């Protein structure tokens, strides 16, 4: 019943400035201190500040010190963390953990904001399909997700009712931008027999493209 | 910043073992069982103990860690309306050493005293004895017990006075044993805490072994299962009567001394993130364990005067220190190798009051040294002007009167006077400061918050604890009396003018800060309410 | 700063198997101090094990937690295919708070082969000056595989962007896309493109190829 929900967080260039927040419900939040920890794009967990139920101790990390400050609002049930002169080295999902029992560590943990701090530029993706090559039993399409920033972006087929036998892949950066590809096997009767499109959506550039796959 | 440290964990617990366990949870606990229904009694007495002592004895130990001060700078910077609590605290202390070290002094001439093949107390034939001497304790009062007459005709003198202001001429073997008192006192406090924090090692410990010597002693005796019948023997019929949850809680919180600024003192050296709530919980129940075993010690000797010397129970269950320096002696000097039990009983009986003295004195060069820097480096200069006062004035109890003069201070010095100190002080901390701030203060040192039980019996249970005793100690009152004499009224009048100069401190430094800083009217309140913390 | 160092890395396992790893502290740590959190793949993490050896509200009680001092330990009675995750130990004690380095944990999985699939570069692609060729590796095992690409029978090493999927959550296999990228003017004037893999089943490598042409 108790939830934590992270908000804000998106893309920043180095010596900016955010403010992230952190919903709290179905607890008496004045009641239990509170903590923002992160996670790096190499999977490393790291904590950040800590700040007491009623916000008179805080301890920051000697990485964040100077630079970030974490704040309570007891009477809406807000979590800040505000963060100036950010660096790349900032870039992680950023977590609202719930801990005011040091014997019992965090024990909600929220669903995680992203923070990018690069200086790179928002750029849409091209959104290639990808065919056979002009032959039985099962076959297999692509999609090919080339060259955007930042992430994410969201891949499905035929609109998400085609679940199975589908594969995308993670994305890879390369000189500034992610280039991404998703797989997807059918049976050899159900393709061109029936369509099958590829809905590609980066919220970030504003872009929603569909892209049908056809054979050559 | 940094300021001292506990040498060791040990030196911090001894130090609060020792401060709690004085003669009281001899001369006084026991007897409560006696009279309430045995075993029973202990229901209202851990009810009260564990609703109203552990909740007080908890609060003045966080406290003590958290703010790193005694007890004036530390009222000072939770509430600074309220900073007057600490000064009365300190004058509280400072009354009770005109009369607690007194009773050490006794015990030490007893043990000077039973330096002998044939202890003094035992006999009716001596200079000091009447035509009504009976060899054990009576029931008739003009016919004395030859323990009672040694007591209240050798050692004190005190027929020679017609009451207190006659207090006729000094006994210098008395006076002599009070310097060595203060002696005693002063090389185990003068070079701080790094000291003090060892004696304690002997002085909190050494009874625990005569208890266990005694122990064995009392029970090898013929009767000394009948003692302890009359001792534990439940009848419940007293817990339903109001006046023995009195007696319950008026021994939880005298015998625990929560309040008094010296639990604060000591904690105020400890480390930050010590585990203090372990340390209330363990030290508290080392204090009632310590009374419980006392009982044994006391009540097996008892059935033994009771069997084989022909004494009506009643007679001999006493409290106060007519117990120690009358009845238990006496009954020694019928036992084989008396001389050692004489010796070992006195120098318990010593050790008992000195740890306790001790804590009453470091609370007031605690409290000043972190107040007033002009006397925290002046510190061996210091205490011997405190003790050399406390000598000087303490000769007026070393007379043939004194007794009388240290019945009334028994009475007023710390009375209603800590009663409602400690009242302001459960109701500074849960409602004008905060539970909630408090618990949080309480976190960052342990790690955790206290339990809602815990929040509970501060804001609520405590101030009201409080109350039961203070109301009922009114309700009972009575003029100041010893046997047929009455204090006259100046007596009394000069007792509430020691009383209330310790409270008037509370709203008189209220009103004095409150005239003292600019600004409006609720203005000044949030400024005198705004902790000092919180400002920075 | 205590730094907290678990090990191994990574752990495969067959189910019903007993499985242990380890948090080494470089600074002694209080045994009720010492936490344990699950996280699994695209979640945020959970509290499983509180003060060394206290189960979580949840947890099965197929775990348990042992140590003190610098050493400590998880271990999984009978490990089931749901406890695939990455375990990630914590320390209360001190400021800076620290997290442990994680142990992966990994299902055990029959040894299977790949299937390749090649796709020359999209049309909408080659438009602007692009030519992407890619290749699939998909549901095998285990997880290292090496891919090697030929244009007209030589080898090219250069401009490649691979990719490795999580361990699925069905058949424990695992997936890769390899994606040349190449000029469009450089695409143009070759005509045999190949994508070999090599991987631990075969001896002899897996080719799929294709010509400009057709
Ligand atoms: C030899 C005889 C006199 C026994 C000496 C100790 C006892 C008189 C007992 C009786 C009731 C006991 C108490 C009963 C219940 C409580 C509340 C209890 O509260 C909790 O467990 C909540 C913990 C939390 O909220 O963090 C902690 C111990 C305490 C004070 C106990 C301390 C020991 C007490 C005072
Ligand atoms: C029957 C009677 C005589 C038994 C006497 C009980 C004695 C043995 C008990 C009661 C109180 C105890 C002490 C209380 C406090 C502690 C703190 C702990 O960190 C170390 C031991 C130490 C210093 C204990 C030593 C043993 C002790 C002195
Ligand atoms: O019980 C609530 C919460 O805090 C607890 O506090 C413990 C403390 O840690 C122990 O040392 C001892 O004092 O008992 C206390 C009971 O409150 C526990 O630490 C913790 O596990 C628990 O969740
Ligand atoms: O011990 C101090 C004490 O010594 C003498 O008192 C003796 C007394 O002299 C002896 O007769 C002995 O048997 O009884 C007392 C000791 O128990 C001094 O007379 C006395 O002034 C002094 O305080
Ligand atoms: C001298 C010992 N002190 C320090 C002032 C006390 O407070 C005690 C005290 C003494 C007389 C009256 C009430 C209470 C012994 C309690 C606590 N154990
Ligand atoms: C300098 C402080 C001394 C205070 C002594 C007050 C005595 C009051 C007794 C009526
Ligand atoms: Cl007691
Ligand atoms: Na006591
Ligand atoms: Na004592």
């Amino acid at each position: 019943e108790v939830q934590l929900v992270e908000s804000g967080g998106g893309l920043v260039k180095p010596g900016g400035s955010l403010k992230l927040s952190c919903a709290a419900s179905g607890f008496t939040f004045s009641s239990y201190a509170m903590s923002w920890v992160r996670q790096s794009p190499e999977k490393r967990l790291e904590w950040v500040a800590e700040i007491s139920s009623g916000g008179r101790y805080i301890y920051y990390s000697d990485t964040v010190t100077g630079r970030f400050t974490i704040s309570r609002d007891n009477a809406r049930n807000i979590l800040h963390l505000e963060m100036s002169s950010l660096r790349s080295e900032d870039t992680a999902m950023y977590y609202c953990a719930r801990g005011e029992v040091r014997q019992r560590g965090f024990d909600y943990w929220g669903q995680g904001t992203t923070l990018t701090v690069s200086s790179a530029k928002t750029t849409a993706p091209s959104v290639y399909p990808l065919a056979p090559v002009c032959t039985g039993s099962s076959v297999t399409l692509g999609c090919l997700v080339k060259g955007y920033f930042p992430e994410p972006v969201t891949l499905t087929w035929n609109s998400g009712s085609l679940s199975s036998g589908v594969h995308t892949f993670p994305a890879v950066l390369q000189s500034d931008l992610y280039t991404l590809s998703s797989s997807v096997t059918v049976t050899s009767s159900t393709w061109p027999s029936q369509s099958i499109t590829c809905n590609v959506a980066h919220p970030a550039s504003s872009t929603k493209v569909d892209k049908k796959i056809e054979p050559r | 910043d940094e300021r001292e440290t506990w040498s060791g964990k040990v030196d911090f617990l001894l130090s609060v073992i020792g401060f709690a366990v004085d003669l009281a949870n001899v001369w006084r606990f026991p007897y409560l069982c006696y009279k309430n229904g045995g075993g029973a009694f202990l229901v209202p007495y851990g009810i009260m103990l564990a609703v109203g002592g552990i909740p007080l004895f908890y609060m003045e130990l966080a406290l003590g860690q958290h703010n790193r001060k005694g007890a004036i700078t530390c009222w000072g910077r939770l509430v600074p309306l309220f900073k007057g609590i600490g000064y009365a605290v300190v004058l509280i202390a400072f009354y009770v050493g005109f009369y607690y070290n007194v009773i050490i002094a006794w015990s030490l001439r007893f043990f000077f005293a039973s330096f002998t093949n044939s202890l003094p107390w035992t006999s009716c034939n001596n200079i000091w004895n009447t035509p009504n001497c009976r060899p054990f304790e009576g029931h008739v009062e003009g016919f004395q017990s030859a323990a009672s007459e040694y007591f209240n005709r050798y050692i004190l003198e005190l027929n020679r006075s017609e009451g207190i202001h006659d207090l006729g001429a000094i006994k210098w073997d008395m006076a002599l044993c009070l310097l060595i008192v203060y002696l005693i006192c002063y090389f185990s406090l003068w070079k701080g805490i790094s000291t003090s924090g060892k004696v304690v090692w002997f002085t909190a410990l050494f009874p625990y072994a005569v208890l266990l010597i005694l122990l064995i002693r009392g029970l090898t005796l013929p009767g000394s299962f009948l003692g302890i019948q009359y001792y534990l023997t439940p009848n419940f019929s007293a817990i339903y009567k109001a006046e023995v949850w009195v007696d319950a809680a008026t021994q939880v919180f005298f015998s625990l001394g929560p309040g008094f600024g010296v639990l604060l003192a000591y904690a105020s050296y400890n480390k930050y993130h010590n585990n203090v709530y372990k340390d209330a919980l363990l030290t508290s129940f080392i204090n009632s364990a310590t009374s419980f075993i006392a009982g044994f010690v006391i009540f097996s000797v008892l059935g033994y005067m009771a069997h084989t010397l022909g004494v009506r129970i009643e007679d001999v269950a006493t409290e106060g220190p007519g117990l120690v320096f009358v009845v238990y002696p006496a009954a020694i000097a019928t036992m084989p190798a008396s001389t050692f039990w004489a010796l070992i009983f006195f120098m318990m009986l010593a050790t008992l009051g000195l740890d306790s003295s001790f804590g009453g004195m470091e609370a007031i060069i605690t409290a000043l040294s972190d107040e007033f820097p002009k006397i925290k480096r002046n510190r061996e200069l210091f205490v011997a002007g405190l003790f050399s006062l406390y000598f000087v004035v303490g000769l007026a109890s070393c007379t043939q009167g004194g007794f009388y003069f240290l019945h009334l201070l028994d009475r007023y010095a710390a009375g209603y006077s800590i009663l409602v100190a400690v009242f302001f002080e459960a109701i500074a901390v849960s409602w004008i400061y905060g539970t909630n701030r408090f618990s949080e203060d309480i976190r960052d040192m342990i790690g955790f918050p206290p339990g809602r039980y815990w929040q509970v019996c501060w804001r609520f249970v405590a101030p009201i604890f409080l109350l039961f005793i203070t109301v009922y100690g009114l309700i009972g009152y009575e003029p100041l009396t010893y046997a047929d004499y009455v204090y006259p009224s100046w007596a009394n009048a000069l007792g509430w003018c020691i009383a209330g100069s310790s409270v008037v401190m509370i709203p008189a430094v209220a009103i004095f800060k409150l005239l003292s800083t600019p600004g409006s009217l609720r203005q000044r309140f949030t400024i005198l309410t705004t902790p000092w913390r919180d400002q920075q | 700063e205590n730094v907290l160092t678990q090990s191994p890395a990574i752990m495969s396992t067959s189910p019903g198997e007993k499985v242990t790893m380890t948090c080494r502290a470089s600074s002694s740590v209080g045994s009720s101090y010492l936490h344990w959190y699950q996280q699994k793949s695209g979640a945020s993490p959970k509290l499983w094990i509180y003060s060394t050896s206290n189960l979580a509200s949840g947890v099965p009680a197929r775990f348990s937690g042992s140590g003190s001092g610098t050493s400590y330990s998880l271990t999984i009675s009978s490990v089931e295919a749901e406890d695939a995750a990455t375990y990630y130990c914590q320390q209360f004690s001190g400021y800076p708070l620290t997290f442990g380095s994680g142990t992966k944990l990994e299902m055990k999985r029959a040894d299977a082969a790949p299937t390749v699939s090649i796709f020359p570069p999209s049309s909408e692609q080659l438009t602007s000056g692009g030519a992407s060729v890619v290749c699939f590796l998909n549901n095998f095992y285990p997880k290292d595989i090496n891919v090697k690409w030929k244009i007209d029978g030589s080898e090219r090493q250069n401009g490649v962007l691979n990719s490795w999927t999580d361990q699925d959550s069905k058949d424990s296999t695992y997936s890769m896309s390899s994606t040349l990228t190449l000029t469009k003017d450089e695409y143009e004037r070759h005509n045999s493109y190949t994508c070999e893999a090599t991987h631990k089943t075969s001896t002899s490598p897996i080719v799929k190829s294709f010509n400009r042409n057709e």
